[PDB]
C-alpha cells in the first residue's frame, strides 16, 4: 500500500497568509490524487481533483500542483474558515490510502485567560455527587498550567482538563478544569481555589468561592 | 448533486458485526462512481475501507478483506457496509463518499462505538455564576455534561441563537462515562433577562434535555 508522506504536521500562519502543503507519494501515483478539508468536528469537503482540479464551488485562493511521486496544495490570501485540517488521498492503485493530515493555525500575540469558577449546582449535590469546575478562556499559546486548591492543600485528586483546538473567530484556545467530589466531602470544606499559571502572567490567575457562601 | 446520508446503530458490542447504511439521493448509484466506506480514527486517521462501483463491483482494503462487506440496494438507492468480528480497534467515525474525479461528496459521517460498556443517558446541570460576585459588563454561564455513553452529544445554547461566544470542550473520558461542559459569555441586558437554556442531545438514549440556568440561593 503506498504511503503518502504529507508535510508539514501543523503550521502558524498569520491572516492573509499563504501556505503550501507538500504530499509526496511512495511511488508514482500518475496525478490520482485529491484534497480534502475537514473543518472542526464536521465532514470533509474535496477541494482538488486529479492533482490540479478546482472542485465545483472552490474558491480560487485554493489551487494545487504535481507529477509523478510529489503534489502540494497551496491557498492563497487565507481566511479564519482556511485555518482547519487538510488531507490528501491517492487513488491510483490499491488500496487507497490518505496522507497523515496538515493542521493549520493563525498565529496569534499572547493571552491571559478570562477565569471563571463554578461551585457544584443544588441538583447535582441532591443527586449525590459535585463537581466544581472552572473556565479559562480565550488565550494564547495553549500551554496553561492549572491549578486546585481546597482550604489551601493544593489538590491533584478528582481533576479532569480539557482543552479545545484553536477558535478560528479569535485565534485562542479555552480549557475546562473539573474537580468531582463527593457532596458529604464537599459539605466538608470551606475554600475553593483555582490558579491558572500562563506564560503571559507573573502571578496566577485566582478564583476561588467559599462554600459557605 | 448528491447527498449522502449515513444512518446506522451507533453502539457495538465486541465480536459482534458492524452493519451501516449509507441514502444517495440526487444521483443513481448505477449511473456512476464509486461508493465508500472510510473511517476515521480518533486522531484523525483515516482508513480507507473499500467500495461498490455503479456495476456492483467490489473492492476492499485487504487489512479489512476477510471481514468487509459492501453491498447495495438499487430500488431504495442505497449502499451498506457490513464489518465483522469488530474489535474495541474498529472506533472510528464512519464516512461514505463518492469516488473518481477525486471525492466530490461526502456524507456528514458516523461515530461508530465498539464496546461492552452500557448506554447511560447524560444527567445535565446548570453552572451558575459564582455565589454573591454580582458582575457588570460581562457574565460567563456554564453548562456540564455528566454520566453518560457512548460518544455523542449536542450541546446548543437555546438554539443556536447565543452560538458566537460559545465555547463547549471535547469531552473525556473516565470509566466507561463521558463528562463535558460548555461555557457561554454574553452581555448582561441578556441575562438574567432572557431564558438562556442549555439545550443537549443524546441519540442513544433520545434524551433531548433542556436545563434553565437560573441563579443560586
Amino acid at each position: 500500500d503506498i504511503l503518502m508522506t504529507q508535510s508539514p504536521s501543523s503550521m502558524s500562519v498569520s491572516l492573509g497568509d499563504t501556505v503550501s502543503i507538500t504530499c509526496h507519494a511512495s511511488q508514482d501515483i500518475i496525478s490520482n490524487i485529491g484534497w480534502l478539508q475537514q473543518k472542526p468536528g464536521k465532514s470533509f469537503a474535496g477541494l482538488i481533483y486529479h492533482g490540479t482540479n478546482l472542485s465545483d464551488g472552490v474558491p480560487s485562493r485554493f489551487s494545487g500542483s504535481g507529477s509523478g511521486a510529489d503534489y502540494s496544495l497551496t491557498i492563497s490570501s487565507l481566511e479564519s474558515e482556511d485555518f482547519a485540517d487538510y488531507y490528501c488521498v491517492q487513488y491510483a492503485q490499491f488500496p487507497w490510502t490518505f496522507g497523515g493530515g496538515t493542521k493549520l493555525e493563525i498565529a496569534r500575540a499572547d493571552a491571559a485567560p478570562t477565569v471563571s469558577i463554578f461551585p457544584p449546582s443544588s441538583e447535582q449535590l441532591t443527586s449525590g455527587g459535585a463537581s466544581v469546575v472552572c473556565f479559562l478562556n480565550n488565550f494564547y499559546p495553549k500551554d496553561i498550567n492549572v491549578k486546585w486548591k481546597i482550604d489551601g492543600s493544593e489538590r491533584q485528586n478528582g481533576v479532569l482538563n480539557s482543552w479545545t483546538d484553536q477558535d478560528s473567530k479569535d485565534s485562542t484556545y479555552s480549557m475546562s478544569s473539573t474537580l468531582t467530589l463527593t457532596k458529604d466531602e464537599y459539605e466538608r470544606h470551606n475554600s475553593y481555589t483555582c490558579e491558572a499559571t500562563h506564560k503571559t502572567s507573573t502571578s496566577p490567575i485566582v478564583k476561588s468561592f467559599n462554600r459557605n457562601e | 448533486d448528491v447527498q449522502l446520508q449515513e444512518s446506522g446503530p451507533s453502539l457495538v458490542k465486541p465480536s459482534q458485526s458492524l452493519s451501516l447504511t449509507c441514502t444517495v439521493t440526487g444521483y443513481s448509484i448505477t449511473s456512476d462512481f464509486a461508493w465508500n466506506w472510510i473511517r476515521q480514527f480518533p486522531g484523525n486517521k483515516l482508513e480507507w475501507m473499500g467500495y461498490i462501483s455503479y456495476s456492483g463491483n467490489t473492492r476492499y482494503n485487504p487489512s479489512l478483506k476477510s471481514r468487509i462487506s459492501i453491498t447495495r440496494d438499487t430500488s431504495s438507492n442505497q449502499f451498506f457496509l457490513q464489518l465483522n468480528s469488530v474489535t474495541p480497534e474498529d472506533t472510528a467515525t464512519y464516512y461514505c463518499a463518492t469516488a473518481g474525479r477525486g471525492f466530490p461528496y461526502w456524507g456528514q459521517g458516523t461515530l461508530v462505538t465498539v464496546s461492552a460498556a452500557k448506554t447511560t443517558p447524560p444527567s445535565v446541570y446548570p453552572l451558575a455564576p459564582g455565589c454573591g460576585d454580582t458582575t457588570g459588563s460581562s457574565v460567563t454561564l456554564g453548562c456540564l455534561v455528566k454520566g453518560y455513553f457512548p460518544e455523542s452529544v449536542t450541546v446548543t445554547w437555546n438554539s443556536g441563537s447565543l452560538s458566537s461566544s460559545v465555547h463547549t470542550f471535547p469531552a473525556l473520558l473516565q470509566s466507561d462515562l463521558y463528562t463535558m461542559s460548555s461555557s457561554v459569555t454574553v452581555p448582561s441586558s441578556t441575562w438574567p433577562s432572557e431564558t438562556v437554556t442549555c439545550s443537549v442531545a443524546h441519540p442513544a438514549s433520545s434524551t433531548t434535555v433542556d436545563k434553565k440556568l437560573e441563579p443560586r440561593a
